């Protein structure tokens, strides 16, 4: 199957600084096929980036992605308090469809 | 040198469609049958019965009148004239008529 | 002697499109037999359509009311006047919208014929606006038989053409 | 956009089956294709199966025979049973439907979730 | 009037013939019969427009 | 692909009509075109005339008025009837239909032919 | 200003098709009154055919019926209910489906206004690709009038726009 | 009328020959309108060519055709035994339409 | 590997229209993403307005009737019929015209993906006639995803597409 | 081709009103567009009014509360009624239809014209 | 409102000989939106140029007419006895429609 591992399983960051989370699968998938996800806590996740790089609709500029082959990455600018969460990496190229760990950020 | 184009033809057939009416075609199908022969015709080689003067009252109660049709046993389909008269000769109410002239439209 | 675009041609008999020619040889009308015999059989699964669908079981034989069943009487002549409104409905709509569609298609395949020759002559043949086009090369009834079968060889006639071009 | 609604929550001995489901409201639900996600305490998502109401249904592996998940186009409501329950189902059972994937593509819309304790 | 004709319709203005799928002569028939539609005509478009150059 | 079936062998006396006819199957029996061709024997093929049910018909002039050709759609046959019969007429009668000839094209579909003796 | 293929125009009021203009001599809008008139003729006889095909000569006057008469009550309302459900459908797809195909006529028109244009001016003017043509010979008020009256002298201008060009 | 006069009446070759059969029209007539039929004794017509040249479906190779005007001709190469049979020439431009005598293939 | 006006391609897999490319860093299938997900918005909203058009009230649940009812039965057999003719007609008419139009609709929607990259690349790029093209200049992977975005600059390959032209 | 049909001419006392007509002929009804235009005798042409009966109506400010024009379909007529008649109208009355004023263009058929005096 | 002025109130000419009517609005209209009208004593008018050009269908070429902005000008060339009526200018761009006072021409 389709194995998403992210990295790191967390990082840490000054408000304001930039964050980047790795994801990397099992096989090689086309780009089309994978998703980025924001979890706050207590809250159902929400889309962010589909594909490796469409930003979803509702969602600013800070955000964006791309990658190819088994390597994607997210990348968040100026990242904000609110952003402080764990981001989840997502592929529906095939059955069944695979979710990384996640990733978290935390503030210092 | 080369040309590319179609057919024209004397045809004066004219077709209709939404935007526009009386478009004149090369070639058509008329899919509607507007004429009659005037006469009644055997169906797959079977004459009517023809009621004559009869009304289907006349017919099946028996009347004076209607002897001719008293030795026709089979028929493809039943002919009565707009306002038969040799009906029911001896005046009453002929009860559910309506719903034998439905039953006898199957035999 | 103009094509499609300023319209047709009464002296071509074999077929619905086709192609007309002016060149050393002689001149004269032949049909396309494909695009013609593929447009015709289109028609006919069409005609087919028409005729498959208005399939009738439907019994018109009337019936008989009392003086007191004039309710019933009504409600079976609203029922059978209803029918037929829907389906002359039905049939007058479904001609008309075949009609329509029916020109259209003959339209776009005659422009078809057109443009795959254009595909074909590229530069090597002015296209003039009254839907023919003029070889730059001297062209045979070898070269207008090629073209007509979709095999011209442009780059045979490239040099020539250009340089009259 | 669909405004997805979830059941609340649901506490189940060990060998019974529950029972979940989400309404799907503003659109057309017999074309969204409405995909279940489980998420144990402390750990990431999970994808279950999915419903294309008009047009078919698959599942994860692991929940194939223990998961059956169906649709109601006139209550427009999808359901998902998850059969002999065991400890480790104290996930967080939620819906998200598709923008596309009718044939293509990614999850858009997601419900709050339902807290199920075994 | 009665003949010795042979028709597969009959309506009670006379007998038709029945080849294509429509009518407007009668409402009422008996037989292997048409359509009945109240139009004046339903001609259908196979060829092409007529406009000789 | 239509498959013609067609009727056995007549013997006429001189003077009498024969009917013979053609079936036609696998197709819609209202577009196709149906020619008759007869050959005697020793000789080579004529054409006899032919129908569009739905369009209309036409004859080779030496039979005109005597022999009839006409069709019923509804068991989608066709039927010929050749008035006048005389001792010439020992020829064997065949169907077929066009490929297209509503409009333009050839016979290439032919039934098997059916002998009729004078 | 850009052409069809980025919006319309709201400074263009005497058609539903034209021309705009950007010359020595002035600027401004013209309807294409050929082309919009003949595109009025066609929608007005469409709605003309909507509102000819749904003749009404229904009665939909009730009938009562007694407590006995149920079946005849249903049957009733089987009928009206179902003549109903039959011209709501019809009704609506006949609207959803011109309204379609009337979105689609005059977008090939405007497009038509399009490629007549190029027919004309062929290499004395660049495609710009917004809709517009550039004239590499200068253009007058005169000559912008003969090309929407289909009328350009084409060999006229070829000189000077081959030097442009 | 169009009237078509075949020739020769036989044509006699070995196995494996060439042979050809031509068909001279009273008119001259549109190539779109010809066709040539072959049938083998106590057998219906198969159709062979139509229009001068086009092989019709499930005809092979050996034969092609070809004329103009009035003057057309069938080329039956490598003749099989299979193919010693009469060939017909007809035509149909215009009403009635028109047959030839044939033209009989024999093995030598 | 041709395009769309040859046939398919097995290889792509990730939309209904799209792109290949050969180049030296390498070669491959993309979907076009916008095309496919407006044609797939398209076509939802097309199956959705079958559905929604298709509403069943109607009750077929039958009657019995006497022996002296047979008129009655005979009206309400009528009807039944009749509506199910009808429907069965409908039904069938708008699944067939709805999947000619939808077959249309994709093929014009793919036509335009060609279109919109032929009107970037102009002269810079030979137009084969096999649903692709090719690029005069050297085109290295970020011009190729520069077309496919609509964002191609002309200018700055003319002039080596001049050259090699 | 419309033929409008006007009605016969009209004598009346000042205060009452009076309501002329045109039928329409030749065409249909609801998408001509209809005009009203005056005439005094010794003046020129003025316009009153105009009814498109499938889409909306206007009038000349001058008789804005004063006339009123409607139309019916059903026996494909056009009416104007003018009310609190004065001396001053002795007009001729007389419809016209445009070509296409649906949407944009001129006045091109028109009919006979109704004598009205007060 | 738009105002139409017309010029001369009257004209007066030689059978045969040229005929100008001048209208001058109170604002500039669009040329689409003019035509002219004549009226014989004693008929209803007719329409013989619409916008400010082009010619009505059963118009001879007698007639033509152009102008621009707020000033359009009617040419009738070799006038003939069935044309010495009055002339109107109307325009139908805004509402209310507006008619001039109409051009007479005599005969002399
Ligand atoms: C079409 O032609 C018929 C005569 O066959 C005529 O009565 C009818 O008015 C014409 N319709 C139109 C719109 O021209
Ligand atoms: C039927 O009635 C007519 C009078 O309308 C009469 O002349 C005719 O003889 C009657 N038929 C029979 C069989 O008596
Ligand atoms: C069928 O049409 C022919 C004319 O082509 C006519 O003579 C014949 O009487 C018609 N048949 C019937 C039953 O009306």
């Amino acid at each position: 199957e389709i194995v998403l591992t992210q990295s790191p399983g967390t990082l840490s960051l000054s408000p304001g600084e930039r964050a980047t989370v790795s994801c990397r699968a099992s096989q090689s998938v086309t780009s089309t096929f994978l998703a980025w996800y924001q979890q706050r806590p207590g809250q159902a996740p929400r889309l962010l980036i589909y594909g490796a790089s469409s930003r979803a609709t509702g969602i600013p500029d800070r955000f964006s992605g791309s990658g190819s082959e088994a390597d994607f990455t997210l990348t968040i600018n100026r990242l904000e308090p609110e952003d402080f969460a764990v981001y989840y990496c997502q592929q529906y190229a095939t059955s069944p469809w695979t979710f990384g760990q996640g990733t978290k950020v935390e503030i210092k | 040198t080369i040309c590319i184009g179609y057919h024209a033809n004397n045809s004066t057939d004219t077709v209709d469609t939404v935007l526009e009416k009386n478009v004149t075609v090369t070639h058509s199908v008329n899919l509607l049958e507007d004429s009659h022969n005037g006469k009644l015709c055997l169906l797959k080689g079977i004459a009517p019965l023809q009621l004559g003067n009869c009304s289907v009252a006349g017919w099946i109660l028996g009347n004076p009148e209607c002897e001719l049709l008293i030795s026709k046993e089979s028929w493809s389909y039943i002919v009565e004239t707009p306002n038969p008269e040799n009906g029911t000769c001896y005046p009453g109410y002929f009860a559910d008529y309506e719903e034998l002239r439905e039953q006898l439209s199957s035999v | 002697i103009a094509g499609f675009i300023e319209g047709g041609w009464t002296g071509m008999v074999d077929g619905w499109y086709g192609y007309h020619h002016q060149n050393e040889q002689g001149s004269g009308y032949a049909a396309d037999q494909k695009s013609t015999q593929n447009a015709i059989n289109g028609i006919t699964n069409k005609v087919n359509s028409v005729i498959e669908k208005m399939n009738t079981q439907f019994t018109a034989v009337g019936k008989e009311f009392n003086k007191l069943e004039r309710r019933m009487e009504n409600l079976n002549k609203k029922v059978d006047d209803g029918f037929l409104d829907i389906w002359t409905y039905n049939a007058e709509l479904l001609v008309l919208l075949e009609n329509e569609r029916t020109l259209d298609f003959h339209d776009s395949n005659v422009k078809n014929l057109y443009e795959k020759v254009k595909s074909q002559l590229k530069n090597n043949a002015k296209e003039i606006g009254n839907g023919c086009f003029e070889f730059y090369h001297k062209c045979n009834n070898e070269c207008m038989e090629s073209v007509k079968n979709g095999t011209y060889d442009y780059p045979k006639y490239s040099e020539e053409s250009k340089l009259n071009r | 956009q669909v405004q997805l609604v979830q059941s609340g929550a649901e506490v189940k001995k060990p060998g019974s089956s529950v029972k979940v489901s989400c309404t799907a409201s503003g659109g057309t639900f017999s074309t969204y294709q409405f995909s279940w996600v489980r998420q144990a305490p402390g750990q990431g998502l999970e994808w279950m199966g999915r419903i294309v109401p008009i047009q078919g249904m698959d599942y994860a592996q692991k929940f194939r025979g223990r998961v059956t998940i169906t649709a109601d186009k006139w209550t427009s409501t999808v359901y998902m049973e998850v059969t002999s329950l065991r400890s480790e189902d104290t996930a967080v059972y939620y819906c998200a439907t598709s923008r596309s994937m009718y044939f293509y593509y990614q999850l858009d819309v997601w419900g709050r979730g339902t807290t199920v304790t075994v | 009037p009665m003949d010795e004709c042979d028709a597969k319709c009959q309506t009670p203005q006379g007998a038709i013939n029945s080849s294509l799928p429509f009518q407007n002569v009668h409402p009422v028939t008996i037989g292997e019969c048409p359509k009945y539609v109240r139009s004046a005509k339903l001609r259908m478009v196979t060829g092409l427009r007529n406009i000789p150059s």
